[PDB]
């Protein structure tokens, strides 16, 4: 890598990943790749990738994320879907009207176990950007405060009947009332502090006049989002893993590991959140409140979406290659032909493991009480776009199911 | 144009010293330097945004912040630089002649041995690159080559 | 000549009545000229420090007093206050190794 | 001390803005801070001397002249250093304290990465090097190590 000259007797080798099929390509503009630059960072997690900075053709930069270790051909396969995704959105006039558009990024499979995902520049990690706005003062109270769990979550483990820090989960759910745990949980989330995004925005718009047309927009790039995700790009949504773009306010889709049912399939770190709709979103539309600009955007969408299934539905048959794709794809199906979300959770929980002491208990959670849970009353097929959004934000923003998540996947924010 | 508003200044009244920041002005008074159209406010906006560029100038130096990242105003001085550019050669004599001096010596200290190495000086010089590229501002090519 | 009295207090509040609106004037170079009349051939051994306290008091509500002398920090290290203990003692006071 | 006189303040009435050169007091208060008998009046001539210093700083990083010679306030600082170093570790607590941390804070500023390679930087070194060679301030010796 250091020593890259562009030399004959070797063929050009042009940026990965420059191509996109709206249009005949002009091959000819594409930057090609011209040595690149020392200082390649680390991105902090989990399988560190790193963030190589390739030069090309044109002196301007590219970054482009360099990761390995995974089959990124789901990423890509993923990526493709929301493009087709985005395009089923545009062809409609309701949803044009207002723009909506999911952002995709250039995801590009080197190999089984290489592939550059192109840099998003000037773009900050949402778990970014929020611990970046928060006051000097209350950063102690995430990185430590006498609540040593970022908020007293880890230790509430314990009073919980949760010893260890991994796996502990798997014995709450056994006699956690509907009360204790959601008590606690309004708790914890009370002590994070409150009108974080909004702050941030305030920091961000020049006059008031802009301060609203950026929240739209924040607002509705993060709903149509979480929608889309929830057809099928589940699971693993950890504050870091939804960028924000700086320069423009949208929220774009980041990392997939776990692709849909990949989320909950994989059990050691259970999962029931469908959305990630936790509290500092709602706090953002403060005077409003959720029901307001985000259900309504999911009400057009789904609507959409569904107006000819076979555009997306038939076109996540890329897994060609017993068969859990055959599976997946058919609750994805039993979805978008309209289920109860919690009956497509259950579902995905009694798939996902039957072994262990808790999928009783997991169901119930999933399920929630008939009393005060609007998703419990449906019926669990055949559903109208109105009441499926609408059962589906209680199944994300559910007190209950909420409190009792994985750490990590900070359900505070 | 920034996230945190620097140009802050202090206009000097008697009983008191508010603070007054200029940053919110620009990206308006811009705009009306380059294309407004009666030319009493034309010029008199050009004089403004002379004045609040040399602002600029002087409130870098006076460093609150050395570098460990983004040069402190480098954000104001990539959007602030093609306005100046092509507010140059414009086609008013007036303008002109006072920005045409401007940015030789905009480019003079921005080659000065203090700060020469900066990002600030990277960002001009991108500038006047895209400067030359422009597609339709005939003139403005020319300034940019002698730039 | 009580501009120089024994006691602080009194001091004080002899110095406070000079320095009231109505009888030095409030601007600088109506001051300078006053100050000259405030002098006695006894006050003279303090009559600098006086004088020099006089002005600068009346500098003292001007609007920059406030205002930190210099806009911005050298750097972005965190800054913290601290008191100084002078409890009167000084520093070759207490044997070493107790 | 210098032949132009620099730290330029302005003492700040209300009806003009006159201007007093701090650095004809300097010579005479720095004598008074090192070995003023009334302790009141030492005490008070160390809190001044911390504020001057602390504004020749100030009017450093306020460069009204960018090298091309010998170095604005260099001269002034030659002769401030070793005031300042053999004033610290001084035998009054309250000056200690004062001075003490604000040694270590001159060093500590004399190697930020900006003008890590002025004279300036050069001239404080050069005066930690002549406070170790001192010959009767005994205690200066151990002061001068740890700076
Ligand atoms: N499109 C992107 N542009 C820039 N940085 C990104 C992008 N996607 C991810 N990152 C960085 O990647 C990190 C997340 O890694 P990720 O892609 O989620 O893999 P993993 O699941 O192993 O974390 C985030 O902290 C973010 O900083």
């Amino acid at each position: 890598m250091s020593d890259f000259k562009v030399e004959f007797l070797r063929n050009e080798l042009e940026i990965p990943g420059q191509y996109d099929g709206r249009g005949k390509p002009l091959p000819e503009y594409h930057v090609r790749i011209a040595g690149f630059d020392e200082r390649v960072t680390v991105m902090a997690s989990l399988r560190r990738p790193k963030r190589i900075i390739i030069r090309g053709h044109d002196e301007r930069e590219h970054p482009f994320l360099v990761k390995g270790g995974e089959d990124l051909r789901q990423d890509q396969r993923v990526e493709q879907l929301f493009q087709v995704m985005n395009g089923i959105l545009a062809q409609d006039s309701a949803c044009s009207q207002r723009a909506l558009q999911l952002r995709t990024y250039s995801v590009v499979p080197m190999t089984s176990r290489l592939g550059l995902i192109e840099w998003l520049e000037n773009t900050v990690t949402l778990k970014d950007l929020l611990l970046n706005t928060m006051s000097q003062e209350e950063k102690a109270a995430y990185l430590s405060d006498p609540r040593a769990p970022p908020c007293e979550y880890k230790d509430w483990l314990t009073k919980m009947s949760g010893k260890h820090d991994v796996g502990a989960y798997m014995l709450m759910y056994k006699g956690a009332n509907r009360t204790e745990t959601v008590t606690s949980f309004r708790k914890r989330e009370s002590k994070v502090p409150a009108d974080l995004l909004k702050r941030a925005f305030v920091r961000m718009s020049t006059s008031p006049e802009a301060f609203l047309a950026l929240r739209s927009h924040f607002a509705s790039s993060h709903a149509l989002i979480c929608i889309s995700h929830w057809i099928l790009g589940i699971g693993d949504r950890h504050l870091n893993n939804f960028m924000v773009a700086m320069e423009t306010g949208g929220v774009i889709g980041i990392d997939f590991g776990h692709a849909f049912g990949s989320a909950t399939q994989f059990l050691p770190v259970p999962e029931l959140m469908p959305f990630r709709l936790t509290r500092q979103f709602i706090n953002l539309m403060l005077p409003m409140k959720e029901t307001g600009l985000m259900y309504s955007i999911m009400v057009h969408a789904l609507r959409a979406f569904r107006s000819d299934p076979g555009l997306l539905t038939n076109t996540m048959d890329v897994f060609v290659k017993n068969w859990y794709p055959r599976q997946k794809i058919c609750y994805a199906k039993r979805k978008l032909a309209g289920a109860n979300p919690a009956v497509i959770t259950c579902d995905e929980l009694l798939l996902g493991h039957e072994k262990a002491p808790a999928f009783r208990d997991y169901v119930a959670v999933a399920r929630g009480s008939k009393d005060h849970n609007i998703r419990a009353q449906e019926p669990e097929s055949g559903l109208s776009e109105e009441t499926q959004v609408k059962c589906l934000m209680d199944q994300a923003t559910d007190p209950n199911i909420l409190g009792r998540t994985w750490e990590g996947w900070e359900p505070w924010m | 144009w920034d996230r945190e508003k620097r140009l802050s200044f202090a206009v000097p009244f008697r009983e008191m010293k508010p603070v007054i920041f200029l940053d919110v002005f620009l990206p308006r008074v811009t705009e009306l330097a380059l294309t407004a159209s009666d030319r009493q406010t034309k010029v008199a906006a050009c004089e403004l945004l002379h004045s609040m560029v040399m602002f600029m100038l002087g409130k870098a130096t006076q460093m609150p912040e050395g570098g460990q990242g983004a040069p402190p105003m480098y954000q104001l001085y990539k959007r602030t630089f093609p306005v100046l550019l092509r507010l140059a050669c414009d086609v008013d004599q007036v303008t002109r002649q006072l920005y045409e001096p401007l940015v030789m010596q905009l480019i003079h200290w921005f080659t000065n041995n203090k700060k020469f190495e900066s990002q600030d000086t990277v960002a001009l010089l991108e500038a006047i690159l895209d400067g030359i590229v422009d597609p339709v501002d005939s003139t403005l090519r020319d300034f940019c080559g002698r730039c | 000549q009580g501009l120089i009295d024994e006691n602080p207090g009194l001091q004080l509040i002899i110095r406070n009545f000079w320095s009231h609106e109505t009888r030095l004037p409030s601007n600088t170079l109506d001051r300078l000229l006053a100050l000259n009349s405030l002098y006695s051939p006894k006050i003279e051994v303090h009559f600098l420090s006086l004088a020099t306290n006089f002005l600068l008091e009346m500098t003292s509500m001007s609007p920059d007093y406030p205002n930190p002398m210099f806009e911005h920090p050298l750097s972005e290290c965190e800054f913290q206050e601290y008191t100084i203990d002078s409890d009167w003692r000084f520093r070759s006071t207490v044997l070493t190794p107790m």
